């Protein structure tokens, strides 16, 4: 399993993978308690109000002030049974994920995509970014430093806004110079989005109820995808975005949606990405793995003590996966850089996660959401690790009637329509 | 990012 300990929220506190921590944002926070669930990867059952203390109010704004996909309630993510419920349901949506070979594969890559040692301003040493750690309390109460690639966290007061947060450099820009940083993802396994089976009804804004439920393990693939492209430091610049031309609603009304969450989707909609353009962000990343290629061979000594000089280098050859000759210089080898970089940009992509789990899912992402549900896919009777909602041996495995929230209606509670609100 |  991806996930070796099956944690209950209420499991005591060990300092180890069970411990309150601190965030590095640049603020002033009581600790929180969270769980080390893979080596890298941890997860903090609390709604977020540290990444951004800019919004750490969950309060419902006025019923007159609130944009279309968005859904509050300052009471979830509230009670220790519900961040128990949070817990295992992140646990069991990582391993349906890892499963999965691809799933497996982007998993892997998250490990090893260590956020580069660049903090340092002599450029003969490797120091790390305090951003890319989190402060953990250790059992004599004391404060230790360790360094994560992502944390899975509860979501702000927007609780369908999912997204991938990390925080910045003054100067360099980490989820775009092949640097990475760590990845902070608000994410909910508690609620999931109806879409439609139908691609016209789909794509229109004022037709479907939401019919089909949207598989969680899909949402939370789409976020790790987002965070392989951001701790490889080769995420796509949000100012780079396509004019939407093939969706009269979203024409009339101007909207653009970024390339990376069109590659992030990939199938037909990576194509909207134009050639010129794709050479053009793929000579600059094999560039900047270049500049990280020798900031290593200047790198003569290494500050701190968690780790030697030549194990840390060793640790970024096999990120970036560059080459060494026999005086002992890294390069970056086009063949090489070519193959990370597409695995990385093509291979994980949400069109290619559906294939794997063999769920129903929207066809494109220029659609418009028609609902959010309320679902509970902790309990085995309701969401298996193999099936998702689609139990095998069941009425529900085929045909995705598993999905479908009107059979399989007893798991899934309409919260919200948003039909007719765009 | 879910989008619209
Ligand atoms: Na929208
Ligand atoms: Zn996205």
């Amino acid at each position: 399993p991806f996930v070796n300990k099956q944690f209950n929220y209420k499991d005591p506190v060990n300092g180890v993978d069970i411990a309150y921590i601190k965030i590095p944002n640049a603020g002033q926070m009581q600790p929180v308690k969270a769980f080390k669930i893979h080596n890298k990867i941890w997860v903090i059952p609390e709604r977020d109000t540290f990444t951004n203390p800019e919004e750490g109010d969950l309060n419902p704004p006025p019923e007159a002030k609130q944009v279309p996909v968005s859904y509050y309630d300052s009471t979830y993510l509230s009670t220790d049974n519900e961040k128990d419920n949070y817990l295992k349901g992140v646990t069991k949506l990582f391993e349906r994920i890892y499963s999965t070979d691809l799933g497996r594969m982007l998993l892997t890559s998250i490990v090893r995509g260590i956020p580069f040692w660049g903090g340092s301003t002599i450029d003969t040493e490797l120091k790390v970014i305090d951003t890319n750690c989190i402060n953990v309390i250790q059992p004599d109460g004391s404060y230790r430093s360790e360094e994560l690639n992502l944390v899975i966290i509860g979501p702000s007061a927007d609780i369908i806004q999912f997204e991938c947060k990390s925080f910045g450099h003054e100067v360099l820009n980490l989820t775009r110079n092949g640097y990475g940083s760590t990845q902070y993802i608000r994410f909910s396994p508690d609620f999931t989005f109806g879409f439609e089976e139908s691609l016209e009804v789909d794509t229109n804004p004022l037709l479907g109820a939401g019919k089909f439920a949207t598989d969680p393990a899909v949402t939370l693939a789409h976020e790790l995808i987002h965070a392989g492209h951001r701790l490889y430091g080769i995420a796509i610049n949000p100012n780079r975005v396509f004019k939407v031309n093939t969706n009269a609603y979203y024409e009339m009304s101007g909207l653009e949606v970024s390339f990376e969450e069109l590659r992030t989707f990939g199938g037909h909609d990576a194509k909207f990405i134009d050639s010129l353009q794709e050479n053009e962000f793929r000579l600059y990343y094999y560039n900047k793995f270049k500049d990280i290629a020798s900031t290593l061979n200047k790198a003569k000594s290494i500050v701190g003590t968690t780790a030697s000089l030549q194990y840390m280098k060793n640790v970024f050859k096999e990120k970036y996966l560059l080459s060494e000759d026999t005086s002992g210089k890294f390069s970056v080898d086009k063949l090489k850089f070519d193959k990370l970089y597409k695995m990385l940009t093509e291979i994980y992509t949400e069109d290619n996660f559906v294939k794997f789990f063999k769920v129903l899912n929207r066809k494109t992402y220029l659609n418009f959401d028609k609902a959010v549900f309320k679902i509970n896919i902790v309990p085995k009777v309701n969401y298996t690790i193999y099936d998702g909602f689609n139990l095998r041996n069941t009425n529900l495995a085929a045909n995705f009637n598993g999905q479908n929230t009107e059979i399989n209606n007893m798991n899934f509670t309409k919260l919200k329509n948003f039909t007719g609100l765009f | 990012r879910r989008g619209c």
